[PDB]
């Protein structure tokens, strides 16, 4: 929507590569970031909240960071079942609402 | 912790209609936790919708979609009705029941409602 | 059913259905930003009720003290002659857990027409809900003290203001039974004749 991330990305299995989302000070700057996963026709699953915190049942192999308006979702230990789209979001005071990016569909090569 | 009830069920309503969305819960009670809504169009991304505001105590409405969709709550029966109106072309899609926690600043939508497509 | 609230305790003498694991649930209303108390997590049905009453809260805090009080709170419950009477007290205690050597005088709170025999009971609890962390329950820690009553003869020493300090049981030991004969807490040097003993038949 109002945020920046690519449609798709690809990498070899078992490797280490992350995905980032570029916001602004009006959105990511003062606000906490979340990340979500969905399989085709399934229930989008919370990945990491506040970029540093794992929900119950999340592999510890995921991390996160926020540098200025840029927020990277740490993705490590690629699995054959890790191919799916990951969504960035953070609170917005601009329209005073919840915003997301277009989504990035990972591919494990 | 908690599993939820479905968002709607299967609601197929031909053009010239409008549809409520009643999302119930289990393991919690309705007004200890705030609900939320997101448009998800197949082959597309997330568009947030509805929602409750931890600040100010109001139930939010997405400005872009404001006024077309409304929400009510029955606390005892845990029924939260999301009524979308005035069907249009691109507005048939999965609209997820989501929730944040009133304590405190949570932006993350937490265990959610499995998804329901609508029909225009 | 004694329920303490935020703030009107509503004593209840009724006919309820108490669950297998009764206790008072507490949650957050989101309307007026107030922590309510779900009272039916204790009991399902409330009906037929015989009696109802309300008073100023027996349970009371002070706090601001970062401990050093612990606000030790005692309640005595005695069911006799149609009057089940409640007693209370509030005391500072600096010890880690257990009780000091001091005397605790408990005034009767209310003398109520109860007319029922109570042979068994359990306490009540206040717990709440939490949200996603690696549902929430068991707020803080909880421990208390229980002991059973018994008929005994006490000598009661009132003060100039009627505040009883020293009490002495007569049957506690062969020494305690003589002090009940002199009625005095001072026992002068000498020999005193305590109640007789008998050998009993096998």
């Amino acid at each position: 929507s109002v945020l920046t991330q690519a449609p798709s990305v690809s990498a070899a299995p078992g490797q280490k590569v992350t995905i980032s989302c570029s916001g602004s000070s009006s959105n990511i700057g003062n606000n906490y970031v979340s990340w979500y996963q969905q399989l085709p026709g399934t229930a989008p699953k919370l990945l990491i909240y506040d970029n540093n915190k794992r929900p119950s049942g999340i592999p510890d192999r995921f991390s996160g960071s926020k540098s200025g308006t840029s927020a990277t979702l740490g993705i490590t230990g690629l699995q054959t079942g890790d191919e799916a789209d990951y969504y960035c979001g953070t609170w917005d005071s601009s329209l005073s609402a919840v915003v997301f990016g277009g989504g990035t569909k990972l591919t494990v090569l | 912790e908690v599993q939820l009830l479905e968002q709607s069920g299967a609601e197929v309503k031909k053009p010239g209609a409008s549809v409520r969305v009643s999302c119930k819960v289990s393991g919690y009670t309705l007004p200890e936790v705030a609900m939320h809504w997101v448009r998800q169009a197949p082959g597309k991304g997330l568009e947030w919708m509805g929602g409750f505001d931890p600040e100010d105590g109001e139930t939010m409405y997405a400005q872009k979609f404001q006024g077309r969709v409304t929400m009510t709550e029955d606390t005892s029966t845990d029924t939260a009705y999301m009524e979308l109106s005035s069907l249009r072309s691109e507005d048939t899609a999965v609209y997820y029941c989501a929730t944040t926690t009133p304590f405190s600043s949570s932006y993350w939508f937490d265990p959610w409602g499995q998804g329901t497509l609508v029909t225009v | 059913l004694i329920v303490n609230n935020a703030t009107n305790v509503v004593i209840k003498v009724c006919e309820f259905q108490f669950c297998n694991d009764p206790f008072l649930g507490v949650y957050y209303h989101k309307n007026n930003k107030s922590w309510m108390e779900s009272e039916f997590r204790v009991y399902s049905s409330a009906n037929n009720c015989t009696f109802e009453y309300v008073s100023q809260p027996f349970l009371m805090d002070l706090e601001g003290k970062q401990g050093n009080f612990k606000n030790l709170r005692e309640f005595v419950f005695k069911n006799i002659d149609g009057y089940f009477k409640i007693y209370s007290k509030h005391t500072p205690i600096n010890l880690v857990r257990d009780l000091p050597q001091g005397f605790s005088a408990l005034e009767p709170l209310v003398d109520l027409p109860i007319g029922i025999n109570i042979t068994r009971f359990q306490t009540l609890l206040a717990l709440h809900r939490s949200y996603l962390t690696p549902s929430g329950w068991t707020a803080g820690a909880a421990a208390y003290y229980v002991g059973y009553l018994q008929p005994r003869t006490f000598l009661l020493k009132y003060n100039e203001n009627g505040t009883i300090t020293d009490a002495v049981d007569c049957a506690l030991d062969p020494l305690s039974e003589t002090k009940c004969t002199l009625k005095s807490f001072t026992v002068e040097k000498g020999i005193y004749q305590t109640s007789n003993f008998r050998v009993q038949p096998t």
